């Protein structure tokens, strides 16, 4: 599910340079970047089951925070409620 | 101590074991309450030492893995005026890691300066 | 020793390599319950140099962001008196950050003070 | 050794530097589970001397902001016992800020005190 | 080394500055999950001395406030067997805050116990 | 320095007291946001030394538990190119638990590289 | 150095001033996600000595209290093959207190042992 939104992230998104997992960039990646960290599975009744929490850490390179709200609601827009696949895992 | 045997020093001490670098100088410039980079180049001749024995600090999360050690030294002659501060940084691709120099010692002699003594970090 | 001996032992060190110096003191004053700070300004020639091989801290907060180090002394002799308390400050523009005087060591030759030893940070 | 150096020691020590000194001795006494305090002074012929290199450490809180340095010694001649616990103290009024004793190691030479050697902060 | 070298090495330095003292030592035993406290005294002549430059400690908590400096040293003879323990504890006094016996090292050759060299806590 | 001297030297301190030893390097890539493990092995004749006094320190938690040390060191030949790094590892299996190379300290004399100083954990 | 040489110089020591010991080892094997334990006991004549100055920390908990300390080391001949592990232990019963071997420094020359330099914990 890592693959989905990572993916989702790098087509829609051209300002990103990278979407990473939690530990993986080094000093020297290239700003803006995102991290996809996977929260809890928790059931949340009959009706939703077990829902997942999802975070989509963005990065950037520290000129100013307009910048940051942008690529903010750029991410929101990408992956808020359209449906994403996942080729790795095909669903 | 007359100044000009400082800087027949600090050029020779250079010479011994001379490095070509290019720092990349990043100054960050306020404005509206935020910060303007300009990125800038410079070229010098300098050589690197050890000035510490020191452990390799590591740190990881979810922002990303790096490991810093702070122990290697510089010495640099006075051709090049640097200022290293919380707005402004110098670093510069040598092989065996990304160099940082953390701080800045101006060697100066009856109030003209005439080398700097330096100090580094190799972020891996 | 002989106060004299080491007022010319303190002129003499200042003197080999002396630097030009703006002290701007900063005194605050208990007023009902509140500070009411007095900006008073003074110059004295000054030998600065390294005391300690420190590791310079960064501070980096919503408040703001500054680096200081705390490698630089400071002798100065006995023409002006100076005093750093909690409440009281001593700080001067150097080209490479302001240094601030965080402490003074007075060195005083049989109850005759005959000049200052002193330790900085230079804020950068 | 015998004792008899150990004073004419200690004394000719003080002698070089003296500075007059006037401890004012506040000992706690225990009454109904709580402190009944008896401020007694004391002048003792005293000198000062740096013993330690360190660093102003600097409490502020809502409480109030005072700012310590634990760097100066003290040594004091036979002529007067002194005593700093728990619950006493001893304390005295030097012009570059407060002087407060923390501890006393007393020069004992066979069985017989020949004078104290001591460590103070600089509370200011 | 032979063991009388030390015996005489021991009983000199013991005998160059003695003090006398009454170690009180209180042994914790295990009854029923819980301890039963044995209390006896021994009588030595001792030599203190300083080992360390350490500052005093204050604890001030709720229970009470008693402050300890691990400055003073101890070195006693082989008159007497000592085994400072966590359950077992030795400690004197002299006129200036009780001293607990903190850690003894024993000094011994081939196998021949030949003296106690120690350490102490001034607790004030 | 010539660099001859410093590769003789070397490589006759190696030859003093050498270890043949099989250095694993693993080298994590990035790929699609993650790491693809390249595993590979190298040989170096090469000395072990000490370098530090430390104390062995233990780290168990749910996920294991395993002690480390970082008194050892290493020196090795020109012969084959190390590169340790946040993303890279190096390590070998040294009878006396595996051992690990937390850091590389390349001797470089006039620009050119004759050899590796070195520093190891002893992963028991 | 030649191997004979540091054979003769290690049995040396250890006869200047020996104790006979008996180690006791619990190592711990891995079976079906869990631990066995086989106690093996040897003797070894031994050398102890004081390698650190340091303080007896101590541990008190609802688990238990015990205070340990890391001063003593120790000098053990080739004669058996020690393996202090994370899980594995040697430790002995001196009077003292029992001794824990933390670590084990092996002598090494030419890739042949001839005993080891070990560090132990006085645990009381």
């Amino acid at each position: 599910m890592r693959a989905g939104i990572r993916k989702a992230l790098i087509d829609n998104i051209k300002e990103l340079k990278g979407c990473y997992e939690p530990n993986v960039p080094n000093k020297d990646t290239k700003k803006p970047y995102m991290v996809v960290v996977q929260g809890q599975d928790n059931d949340h009744g009959e009706t939703i089951g077990f829902e997942r929490s999802i975070e989509v850490w963005i990065y950037e390179g520290r000129t100013t925070f307009k910048k940051l709200d942008k690529l903010t609601k750029q991410v929101v827009e990408v992956l808020d409620m359209n449906t994403i696949v996942d080729e790795s895992e095909n669903e | 101590i007359n100044i000009d045997r400082r800087r027949k020093d600090i050029i020779r001490t250079i010479n011994i074991n001379p490095t070509n670098i290019t720092i990349t100088s990043i100054k960050k410039t306020e404005i509206d309450g935020a910060f303007e980079e300009t990125e800038t180049e410079i070229k010098c001749v300098v050589r690197i030492f050890n000035e510490k024995t020191a452990e390799k600090q590591i740190s990881s999360e979810k922002q990303g893995t790096f490991s810093s050690i702070r122990t290697y030294g510089m010495l640099v002659s006075n051709d090049v005026i640097l200022e290293v501060n919380s707005r402004d940084s110098l670093e510069f691709e040598c092989i065996y890691g990304r160099m940082k120099i953390v701080n800045i010692y101006p060697q100066i002699v009856k109030g003209e300066l005439c080398g700097y003594q330096c100090s580094l970090e190799r972020i891996d």
